[PDB]
């Protein structure tokens, strides 16, 4: 294994290649790939090291070699935590992601994100609602799974989001529906008004991912709990409607959830049941 | 269960030995590097023997795919849907077989490292399963032009 | 699916604990996964069986139970010991087959945990039923007699 | 009466 | 331990039964074949007897003293200080001493005599003062 006799010490003083002028992209992304192993194997990386090996990263940007570029944000990300003075690659990362070419675009998101604090997030809204309504995939996924981490630090910034991720929910991409219905769900999540128009709305103009379906019947089901039971909701109804679902993942996650309801009766348990035997039988 | 995105706790790649190749845990279950190793060990050490896909092991839904001389695990709740595991454990497992000429093997994973790297970061992003569709992971990792 | 047949007979297993009368719907399908392929879901539906059924049935899974025992797990086996335990308060008349079947299971070579679960189900049938007090004592002086632990 | 023994201690000295 | 643990069971509960005798028996065969610790419970549970049961007693006192000849120390002083007290026939000290034990929180009794030894004063610790568990 090329990588089994890693030394830090040794890849952190290969790192300092970075600073030399031309770059050799192969050589450098290998370092950098180095570097990125000896995180994964748990290796600490001190502070000071840590963050001179960032610095040395940042200069990398001089570099158009695109799988030098994905290392690079790779890098960024694995390295969030560790070093100090990381908001030195929001200006690149805003361009990446801003720019033409789609492949840097979704992963640029991310890596921005993953470095951006409460304080500076609001420089950056304008971009991530703009990521948000993209029509790339990739980057309208990775702008709605960005906004949900950066829901932990600074809530009331994201909730000023609602309306491009509620445009997002309408896309045809299952991943884009599934990103922005869990996004719309953790932002409306306190507000139980919110969530049964949420519900409401969706049950009537039917789903197009199955993971958007398996989150909405733990919405649903997590909302019929709190509403006493009333099995005559229509939230039973979705549920229910939801055993007959293409999808197996879909099929079994309605089943799990109307066994799980509280107060259910052996006729309301009966359909439940009768899938999960048949899946008993599945190779 | 409260309903959210967050479903996936770890995904761990240990080979024949139960030494880690890969590990990312996604919440604070495991905080320690120590702990994390103890329960690799544990996993590895009830799971490497048997031909069974699926374990409940540390109060834990432990899903899991033997290979060659690698173990893939995609850890979950135990009130996860373990269809939605097996999804991201097929995805992983079948991105990494067309990304490796369907020889997945630890010397065609450490030859390919940030190959790994990449379509775990394309499957999983901070717990949250991000693409279940193996193509789609493989051509977003694709990118040497 | 193997294992969502396990996650669900193990969450059924745990449902009729509590709520016995609400798991009685699913005794056919449980009666089918007495045979699996898997014993752990085999010893599961047969648990199941016992906590949802009659007393009428109690006779007859025992005996499917007893010829199981060697061939699952210790961990299961302790499975096996709740579900007579749960038993015993739910057909106390029924004391003196169960304590008698746990004292054979005494008997025979378990671990720490096992034998330990033993010890714990034919305590608690002493304290919750009377009647098995003199019983149950007496075979705890037997198993004192040659206890390893 | 014969009967054999399988305590712990029977097994324990068994193995010693 | 699972030894002991039944011994102890037995000397609680033994005694309440309709027939306490059948027990004596089987605590008594566990001081002529078992280990130390095991001597020890079957000694403290025969002493439990003794004081439960009167019509025990006499036969109770003379198994404590084949039990005052054991070589082990502890064994030996339990037996010793169970025929001492029993010996007085006073019920009082038998509940004290063999039946009931401490009904006070030994958290709250730690706490106590930790405060009482950073600033001792000439009244005696009273365990009266603590909090009842």
């Amino acid at each position: 294994n090329p990588l089994q006799h890693l030394e830090k010490s040794a890849v952190l003083q290969e790192a300092r290649v970075f600073n030399e002028t031309p770059i050799n992209p192969r050589k450098c992304a290998h370092i950098l790939t180095k570097i990125l192993y000896l995180i994964n194997q748990g290796e600490h990386l001190g502070t000071t090291e840590a963050t001179e090996a960032f610095f040395a990263m940042t200069k990398l940007f001089q570099s158009n070699d695109p799988t030098l570029r994905r290392m690079c944000y790779l890098t960024i990300k694995e390295m969030s935590c560790i070093a100090e003075d990381v908001i030195i690659v929001t200006s690149s990362l805003t361009k990446d992601m801003t720019g033409k070419e789609d492949n840097y675009r979704g992963p640029a998101v991310r890596a921005l994100c993953q470095i951006t604090d409460s304080t500076m997030l609001q420089a950056v809204e304008r971009y991530m609602k703009q990521a948000i309504v993209d029509k790339v995939p990739s980057v309208s996924s990775s702008a709605l799974v960005s906004s949900l981490h950066l829901l932990k630090c600074s809530f009331d910034v994201v909730k000023r989001w609602v309306n491009e991720a509620q445009e997002a929910a309408s896309s045809d991409n299952i991943m884009v529906q599934y990103h922005a219905l869990g996004l719309l769900y953790h932002v409306r999540k306190n507000d139980r008004l919110a969530v049964s128009k949420m519900i409401s709305k969706f049950t009537r103009h039917g789903l197009k991912s199955p993971f958007a379906y398996c989150m909405m019947i733990r919405v649903a089901s997590k909302q019929l709990e709190e509403e006493d039971g009333s099995r005559d909701s229509p939230l039973f109804d979705f549920i229910e409607s939801c055993l007959r679902n293409k999808h197996e993942m879909v099929v079994y996650e309605a089943a799990s959830a109307i066994v799980n309801l509280p107060g259910c009766s052996a006729k309301e348990l009966a359909p439940a049941v009768s899938v999960l035997q048949l899946f008993c039988s599945s190779p | 269960l409260e309903p959210s995105l967050y479903t996936v706790k770890a995904i761990l790649i240990l080979d024949n030995d139960g030494d880690r190749l890969f590990a990312k845990y996604y919440d604070d279950t495991y905080p320690s590097v120590k702990e994390q190793k103890a329960f690799e060990k544990n996993i590895f050490n009830k799971t490497h023997r048997t031909d069974s896909e699926i374990a409940l092991l540390e109060g834990l839904t432990v899903v899991y795919k033997s290979s060659i001389d690698l173990y893939f695990y995609v850890i979950g709740s135990s009130y996860e849907n373990e269809l939605m595991l097996m999804a991201v454990l097929n995805c992983l497992f079948d991105s990494l077989s067309q990304m490796l000429r369907k020889n997945v093997e630890k010397r065609a994973l450490l030859e390919n490292m940030e190959g790994l790297f990449l379509a775990v970061d394309e499957i999983v992003d901070g717990g949250v399963i991000l693409e279940s569709d193996p193509q789609q992971v493989v051509h977003r990792v694709a990118l040497r032009g | 699916k193997a294992a969502l047949r396990y996650a669900a007979v193990r969450t059924l297993n745990k449902v009729a604990m509590k709520h016995p009368s609400a798991v009685t719907a699913c005794n056919l399908d449980l009666e089918n996964l007495v045979t699996d392929s898997n014993r752990s879901i085999a010893t599961l539906a047969i648990t199941t069986l016992l906590k949802t059924g009659s007393e009428s049935s109690i006779d007859r899974l025992m005996k499917q139970i007893s010829s199981f025992m060697s061939e699952i797990s210790d961990e299961f086996k302790v499975v096996v010991v709740q579900a007579i335990s749960a038993l015993c308060q739910k057909y106390p008349r029924k004391h003196a087959v169960l304590m008698n079947f746990l004292f054979t299971m005494l008997r025979e070579e378990g671990g720490f945990e096992y034998k330990r679960a033993i010890v714990d189900c034919i305590i608690s049938i002493i304290e919750e039923n009377s009647e098995s007090k003199e019983t149950g004592l007496s075979h705890l002086c037997e198993f004192i007699e040659d206890c390893e632990f | 009466g014969l009967v054999q023994r399988r305590t712990e201690a029977s097994r324990n000295a068994a193995d010693k | 331990v699972l030894a002991t643990r039944i011994l102890h069971l037995l000397g609680q509960e033994g005694p309440k039964t309709n027939n306490p005798s059948k027990y004596i028996r089987f605590i008594y065969n566990r001081v002529v074949l078992e280990h130390e610790e095991v001597r020890a419970g079957a000694v403290s549970a025969l002493a439990k007897f003794g004081a439960q049961n009167e019509e025990m007693l006499p036969s109770i006192l003379v198994l404590l003293k084949r039990c005052v000849m054991d070589d082990d120390n502890e064994v030996r002083d339990r037996a010793t200080f169970y025929l001492n007290v029993l010996e007085q026939k006073q019920k009082a000290l038998n509940a004290g001493y063999i039946l009931n034990g401490l009904t006070v929180s030994i958290p709250g009794l730690e706490k106590a005599l930790q405060q009482y030894t950073l600033e001792p004063s000439e009244k005696p610790f009273d365990l009266k003062s603590v909090p009842l568990a």
